[PDB]
């Protein structure tokens, strides 16, 4: 068999139900198809460079997911990402956390329905990097709906040619308890129990982390890699 | 039968007339009267352990207690002179002055008179824009550096001889300064930020050494003159030492460490746990020692330390507006004593006088805790 | 204002994470309304007499709720209902609970969309059972579709009449994790955490509890108050 | 100095001819002894509280220790007999017999010989089903009562004088019958189970009275003759008066009860708790007194007892494949021997000789733990 | 029982059948409700000072609504708007009529208003704080998630929660003044569309061709 | 061009601005296809033979009905079919109509898109019904969705066949108030003014017809 | 009657079964009403003169096009737009193929759903071009839904008033192989046997036309 | 790369394009799977024993398929169930044709059969189970989260779920045989629905009328 190590970089602003149940999903797949042999899973937040709207400073959400993943056996909160002065192209770390693996299991992106989508975007991704991305570390993907994905797949034709390296993993149990949600329900002042673990809970009233002013904090300023591009 | 035993150790024990006494194992009554010593000792309760320890020389015909008039329980003096809160407090390394540092722009001196144990005010000092959260002062305690909450990016090197404010230190705008530690030198300070920066300074304001990867959150230099130990984001303390580039892991927890000291033996570690009270851990053997029972303190920063002779009684605040004090042996508390209004975050022992103490609240408050009337 | 103690009776087979999210959010919307204080919710499993397809026994079921609200503040786990030699009807145990709070806050029953579409089931219910509980107790019901259930009240006669005591409350965060689709994922030995409390989690895979055996242990046999009336 | 006052107190005490001894506080030398006396006690280790706590008649010329060979730590005998497992096992009254019971279908009798504590088989009983979870001994040890698993709706009650099966008992086969308990008066016993029964009845199979809405796991007959201890499932142990038909609360936990056993005192409550080890409860004051450290327990029924003189010591299984022994003033185990291969469920102590003990494992073995050679 | 008007301030161009169901079913809601008493609902065409397209002199619009309303009871007509000679805003407008009329004013609109709050910097949300809160709002409507999704994402509107109703109408009735107006520009026959006497007005006077 | 009479019939409880409307469309449809010339249409409400379903008496509804029509003028009300013992099939309405006019424009039915969906459930229509039906008369079917119509007719072979002699009329105005739910509104207490004409309102409000 | 020839416009960048079986319904819808009489079919291919959209030279396409009608009888290839040196608009085409037959049969466009759309988009088409498009000639829509055309055709007021020279046909067989999608299978190298005449086939793997 | 033989086994009353393009699908995405090689595909219809509706004499099918394959260059058509005297079952054929053909046999079918194994008590679940899991299944569908969603709701189907590969269509191409019969029977032309050769045939033989 051949190790994997599943790696998810996204914003975790904040980390809920739905990121952890992607984790175990994708470990349940993997070890099922009789191929792979999950051994490790990696939370990298991203730093405060990438300019997005609303977005709380970085050690907050890093504390929060060291609090979420306590009980967990498999899974590190590593942040060589957020310590970065400048931002980091999503290439640049996964080529840093394997090269580390090994200074041997293979290091895999762990994704959504919205990254894939977000391919599509214009200025928004590099065409080496995606062929790189594709063809060289791989991708998984869970999604509500399959055949959205297969689909887009489907249209492009880099995807096409290098589709045995993505496997969609369908999920029947729905969860979508996003995190624009989450914070807005935190905003009026209802409960949000039963969807985030409860450390996360009590540190989130006791700093009193989201508010009004947190959320209109970056207004019409360029995302980071589009400023970049 | 346990009469004659009686009387013929005794008779063993004047040996060194009782050949007249005699008709009218090796030395057993001594160790006795030590066994009996061990038990009166044992059973003392605010005890001191030095010159009292490892001896034998103490009496027999009184049973052995030791003293509590010289213990801090009754508030003396209620040093209302802030303004909005007193985040810090701390003894100089000489005993002879306080530093408490305010919320909003001031970090002032009290100097105490050592014919009557009271305090007063001799300087102070202005400037700050953010507050204080945090003091350090210099071996010799000839200037204390400043820094002030999560979001401030320069620190304040004073001189307390004059009070004039010698080169303050900012690297970057956007930067973090929290955590500051002398060097047993005297003339460099490691500072610690949030954010990332973990520096290693000169006294003039330049900039010698510094690391990346680490959030430190708490430093303490230690004697060896080379060894740095820093509390990292993934609740552990860890020893760096520079010229080697070197780290090492010595302790591991599993919930955040909100603040850490250390004894001046440099053997044990107090330090302070979210959602728990207060643990000490043993450096040599990296084991956990005790687990005071009993602070109410949630995600919020909230120092402790040590005190009496010979590093024996644990001193810390909580959020029940109140005051704890452990003697070093026990789970449970020796003395809950009250009196604030609001939080107490800060509170502190002298160094050098064993009977004074420090208590800085949340409503402006510095009350000094000495011995009852 | 008026004292609300919301009453549950349902399967809880087993409890999940919707069956206490619910209860926030009537909590929640009652306390925003400006008209009512909610001080007690109660979880009441139905009977082994009920005779329903794959039931485990009642205790394990009973002591899995006790395990679940292990941490909350004002959720009790009465189990006078189960113990009874007979089935009982919502009607009777909605009448017991209410005298024995007096020998004052009133009773309401917690429901959702399935109760609400079953009214229309053909001899499922008297309608001078169905009258009294709208008329005489109450009916909170949250449901993923608001419209659906203000079309299933403009229908009937008697719903709309006493329509002032039906409070239908939206909710927009997702949560769909049904009781079916946990045993189906426990059957074939996938993971279920993040689902259900973790107490809840270990006492199933402790006592090996739900396996083919136990889902095909009760087939053909005819729903107790089908058979009653 | 010292030796002056040695002196001085010695001549005092031989006052009880000193005249000469003169030239050449009330009494004081015989509490120093006394207090050495305690001493000596606390630093023993395998103590014994009986005949030997709240005494002036030690001996003074050796230290006092206590006998560690008369102390189950070797096994003797492996009574290999039974074919599935041995869910239970338990000593008689009189400490003479034992009685096994299996999976299968077998309660077997082992009659001790007082001559050389060596065991053998006296008497078997089959006819159960689903095998045997539970037994408990008449007052008189003439009877016992046996009762199989969670699904078990009928209990058998036997004749230990010649094994004959005496009236047998079912209510409804629609049932569940899991606990017992025998009464002081010797002639009812209170049966209970998982669905909701909670029955009082007679010897001859007849039913004398019955409650309803708990669920009771374990039951205890006091001896008052009218109070009866049961646990719900609500994790709490209530108090049952029957022709009063009164209830009253004093035990409350956060987890399942799993098991518990009531000293011969009828004072304290020694009770496994689920997720954690075993618990030791005060029923006058209802207060917590000990929390043992260290069992490996799931959700999995374990018993543990008494034993030693005085109920001096604590026993208990676990699933580490090994068995516990605890000193009633101590954290942490005392011995931790091994020697089973599958899991340690019904432990067991004599309850008249004080050096014999009983180990039923889930492979079938008894294991019986003596002094050692 | 408080006592309540309602105002309908729309374009009106022209009158058909929905604007006055939409009026008895606000009624009857509100009567309904239990704690609550209608006492008058006032028409308010928008004036000619818009210069919009295909927007008739009010002139014409006032008379048809007046033809349109002869017959109802509590239903009246105001012709304070039409006359101004400089657009006014419409918290202004319910602001005169609050005064001019102790009973309060309320306003009537449908799912298209409550969507056009949302648009990217239109209104100035002071503008609708006040409306929503000063004032209120019954939202009638034939699809009952919709308002409900555009009160929950907006906050200004969830804060204020208390003084919006949405009615539900489960009778289909989607008579559009667009497509009335294409209907008689190619003519087709409007019977039982509008009411008879302003069908008969408009088609003695051509007004759409 | 020729001419056409159309009929419709149903059961008319009560009489609703839908039903006018569906003879203004179909008029205005017929006129504009430029190949007929509309000159009359006919109702026939449903007499008291057929089994009940909440009908009030045949009378009251043909008074209602007159009612409505009274302000029209080229829509008639036959009361032929009320007046009769046994209930009839509509083709013998047809028939009947037909025979009358010729003591001649041919007759054309007026249906919904339901007609077209019974038209398919097995044993409630006779072939040789439909083929009657369809091939000397013919239907207008007006219906708000005109896709399934369509389809309806498609899968018959039937109306394929004479797919020639049936005509579909789009509506672009989304008003059905059916029958039943106005009966519930008027069951309720609630206000049905400006859904239904003016004097059937007052009638219906003076006489009570339904509570 | 009448008589009427089909004419068809496009790229044909390839040629599928689609259009030859566009051309098979419009003859059958024609024939089946009873007022026409077809007799002729004809396809243009666009020449290259058009913005470029990864279009092949014009011969291929052309001799394509002639390969899978050499089987059929009714339908012709004309190379006349092909062999232009100016794009053309579509009514220049009408025209011109309508003055060749004259020198009468009314000549009939086919076009799919598409162009309804493309009529509405604005300063896109001129008025007076679709004024003429409609009225001189006239259009077939053969369209997988119906009601969308018909809802194209309601809003847009020169197609209403001008609604008695448009056809709709419904097809009832979802089969839709657009040229982008086999274009892009022929580009992985996949097989579109019996999706495309079996000459068509071999010629295009004979030249390897796309890669 | 195992060899591997793909069969149909339908009733082809007529024989249309959809077919022949389902076998072109099925074998490019074999071959494009990295692990497996086709080398066979047979074609077995129905025999006449059936005794159904609708169904011509089994010669006429027979000679159908053999002129429809007549120009492939890897399909074959199978004249042993037509021939049968009586209705064998699907394993039944699967067995036969096994053991007379080493390559592996597998069953070529659509999204109608998947869910006809999960209709109430007609299979019988030893039947299906043997037929899952000693051959396998392709299920070339037009429609892809419906295949997986009746996968997931079957318990025999989920545990066998390595034997099923799904294979997604994204062209249109919906020719059943109804539709086409229908055609037939009004006279209506199906040129370029079906092969040139048998479309001749049909329209020489008047097989539907
Ligand atoms: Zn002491
Ligand atoms: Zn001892």
């Amino acid at each position: 068999k051949t190790e994997v190590v599943l790696l998810a970089c996204g914003s975790f602003n904040p980390i809920t139900n739905m990121h952890l149940r992607l984790f175990e999903l994708a470990k349940d797949y993997m070890n099922g198809t009789g191929r792979y042999t999950v051994v490790k899973g990696i939370i990298s937040p991203v730093g405060d460079a990438y300019k997005k709207k609303g977005l709380i400073p970085a050690y907050h959400r890093v504390i929060m997911a060291e609090l979420a993943t306590k009980n967990s056996k498999w899974v590190e909160v590593d942040t060589w990402e957020s310590l970065q002065k400048e931002w980091k192209e999503t290439l640049k770390v996964l080529r840093h956390h394997q090269e580390k693996l090994e200074a041997v299991p293979k290091v895999k992106l762990l994704c959504g329905a919205d990254l894939l989508e977000s391919f599509a975007v214009p200025n928004l991704w590099k065409s080496e990097d995606i062929t790189q991305i594709v063809a060289n570390y791989g991708l998984i993907c869970v999604t509500r709906a399959g055949n959205d994905a297969q689909k887009f797949i489907y249209e492009s034709d880099v995807l096409w040619k290098h589709r045995s390296n993505i496997h969609v993993v369908n999920e029947w149990i729905a969860n979508d308890i996003s995190s624009t949600k989450i914070r807005r329900a935190l905003r009026r002042g209802q409960s949000i129990r039963y969807l985030v673990p409860d450390l996360v809970q009590e540190y989130i009233e006791k700093h009193n982390l989201y508010s009004s002013e947190s959320e209109d904090r970056n207004a019409g300023v360029i995302l980071a890699p589009l400023q970049r591009n | 039968q346990s009469d004659e035993d009686v009387i013929r150790l005794i008779g063993q024990h004047l040996n060194g007339t009782v050949d007249l006494l005699m008709q009218e194992p090796p030395r057993r009554l001594q160790t006795l009267l030590r066994q009996a010593v061990e038990l009166q000792r044992d059973r003392c309760l605010y005890h001191n352990t030095k010159l009292d320890n490892n001896l034998d020389s103490v009496s027999l015909l009184i049973d052995h207690v030791c003293s509590r008039r010289q213990f801090p329980c009754y508030t003396q003096q209620i040093l209302t002179e802030h303004c909005n809160e007193v985040w810090f407090c701390k003894f100089s390394n000489d005993g002879t002055k306080l530093a408490t540092g305010s919320k909003d722009t001031t970090v002032i001196i009290w100097q105490v008179d050592p014919d009557t144990h009271l305090l007063k005010l001799l300087k102070t000092l202005e400037g700050h824009a953010y507050g204080v959260s945090y003091i350090a002062w210099s071996p010799d305690d000839n200037y204390l550096v400043a820094c002030g909450p999560d979001d401030c990016s320069e620190l304040w090197l004073w001189n307390v001889q004059t009070g004039e404010l010698r080169t303050k230190m900012s690297q970057s705008h956007e930067d973090s300064l929290t955590s500051v530690a002398w060097n047993p030198d005297g003339k460099r300070f490691v500072t610690g930020g949030q954010r990332g920066q973990f520096y290693q300074c000169d006294l003039d304001g330049n900039l010698l050494d510094s690391w990346e990867g680490v959030r430190v959150q708490c430093l303490w230099c230690l004697s060896d003159g080379k060894t740095v130990l820093a509390s990292d984001t993934h609740q552990r303390i860890r020893g760096y030492n520079f010229e080697d580039l070197t780290d090492r892991n010595i302790v591991q927890e599993d919930h955040p460490i909100m603040s850490f000291t250390i004894s001046k033996n440099g053997r044990l570690a107090l330090l302070n746990v979210a959602t728990q009270g207060v643990h000490l851990w043993d450096l040599q053997d990296r084991v956990l020692v005790r687990k005071y029972q009993g602070v109410t303190q949630g995600f919020y920063t909230i120092h402790s330390c040590f005190g009496g002779h010979n590093e024996d009684f644990i001193a810390s605040g909580s959020e029940d507006h109140k005051v704890y004090i452990w003697h070093k042996r026990s789970e449970l508390p020796i003395a809950e004593l009250t009196g604030h209004t609001r939080t107490v975050n800060c509170v502190s022992w002298n160094p050098q006088i064993p009977s004074m103490m420090a208590s800085a609240s949340d409503d402006g408050t510095v009350r000094i805790w000495g011995p009852a009337p």
